[PDB]
């Protein structure tokens, strides 16, 4: 798309609106998204000319995205920007690196993260014409059913981890300042465990939800434009 | 729906995550000074926006509850909510204004079940 | 027979109208003239043998948990909750530990 906005132009536009109101941020984000269209669907098109292999790789990519999204939401993984996610050029599957921020510690940052996982326009565009309505939703539902059916073991594992003396998982001002740069412990651990136990059940905003309802809520929160416009420009919501 | 959104905002402001974020900001307060001041400006702006959204949702919920009570008698039991949104927001001038203008058109008997709580 | 089914029906009614019940209890608990909290004098008078905001919030939280299936942290159906309540009410170990003035044997 040579006629669209360049990445540098979008970054400059989004950085200069940080110290503004939310409607101005929203309108600038919508304008940027209007002149910046997803092109990720070509990744599998130019590497697998055989239609069968292309279909297999696209399906594998969609399943990997769904599983990673569900697992990361359960663990409260944060800081999922474009440089922290890799794609395999042979299997078209995603790998997540730089897992320092977890257990919803990204919501304590001065510019808090307001999404459960990264489901931007490129990620959805890489799934095909259907989008998130076919394989993605069913795979997310299956993964969430698996997580719900084994909640006791997950609570046990997270309890073992969170009380490890050498595991420095809580957010501190120095780490918060380093993460976002532009050019009692017992109570916290108990609250994190409580939030995780609520997550592994259907309790969202105090009401019990089914697997499908919880998946729908997560998906609609991840792709919400008002949520995307309010995040840190380094997260690159328009990408 | 408006009450649901207002209650979500209120619960977020009453949550422990909000207290943890404020405590982290204050700990950062005590060339880091410029960055700390900038982040304080940002969180002040966020707090003002949150308060404005809460006020808007509360006003919409109150006015729609009053309209529903004026419309018919099938949902009289919801009057308990309306007073609950009023007695806890006596400081807000918009709620008092809406009450004074419209709620005086509501039939009085609908206020009988909670007459004990108003008089106190 | 009739007792369990009637308890289940009443609990279904209570669960289906939880928002209204929370609203009513919220209106009541913040009444300035309603003295519902326990105090040492009342505790001593009740059993004689020959911050407010936190307490109110916790009571509301417990009530909201009650009107759903959340018992001991797990979600229960109406029948399961009724069964748990019935088995707790008739449990001999529970009855033996109460105050003699309650007259558990009667
Ligand atoms: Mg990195």
């Amino acid at each position: 798309r040579p006629n669209d906005f360049s990445a540098f132009q979008c970054q400059k536009k989004m950085m200069e609106v940080q110290k503004k109101s939310f409607e101005e941020k929203y309108e600038v984000f919508m304008d940027v998204c209007q002149n910046f269209q997803p092109v990720f669907r070509y990744f599998c098109m130019e590497k697998f000319l055989d239609p069968a292999i292309w279909f297999e790789k696209r399906l594998a990519y969609t399943r990997s995205v769904a599983t990673s999204s569900i697992v990361g939401y359960i663990l409260g993984l944060g800081d999922r920007h474009v440089q922290n996610i890799l794609i395999n050029e042979q299997s078209a599957e995603l790998v997540h690196i730089d897992l320092g921020v977890a257990f919803e510690q990204g919501k304590i940052l001065p510019t808090p993260e307001t999404v459960p996982f990264r489901l931007t326009r490129d990620i959805v565009d890489g799934m095909g014409i259907t989008g998130v309505e076919g394989v993605f939703r069913r795979c997310c539902e299956k993964t969430m059913e698996v997580m719900r059916n084994s909640q006791e073991t997950l609570l046990t594992i997270v309890e073992v981890l969170l009380y490890d003396p050498l595991f420095d998982w809580t957010m501190n001002p120095l780490k918060a300042l380093y993460l976002q740069q532009r050019p009692s412990f017992n109570k916290v651990a108990e609250r994190v465990l409580m939030r995780l136990q609520e997550k592994l059940k259907g309790v969202e905003e105090g009401t019990v939800l089914s697997v499908g309802g919880q998946v729908n809520l997560l998906i609609q929160q991840a792709i919400d434009p008002k949520n995307l416009s309010r995040l840190f420009p380094g997260w690159k919501a328009w990408v | 729906f408006s009450d649901t959104q207002y209650q979500r905002i209120e619960n977020y402001m009453k949550s422990s995550e909000f207290e943890n974020k404020q405590a982290l900001l204050k700990r950062a307060k005590e060339r880091y000074t410029v960055k700390v001041q900038r982040e304080l400006e940002l969180d002040e702006l966020a707090l003002r926006a949150l308060k404005e959204d809460r006020k808007r949702f509360l006003c919409k919920a109150v006015e729609n509850y009053i309209n529903c009570l004026l419309s018919g008698e099938e949902h009289d039991m919801w009057v308990f909510r309306l007073c609950s949104l009023w007695l806890e927001n006596s400081g807000v001038s918009e709620v008092n204004g809406m009450m004074k203008r419209d709620g005086m058109k509501i039939p009085t008997y609908k206020f009988l079940p909670l007459m004990y709580q108003l008089a106190a």
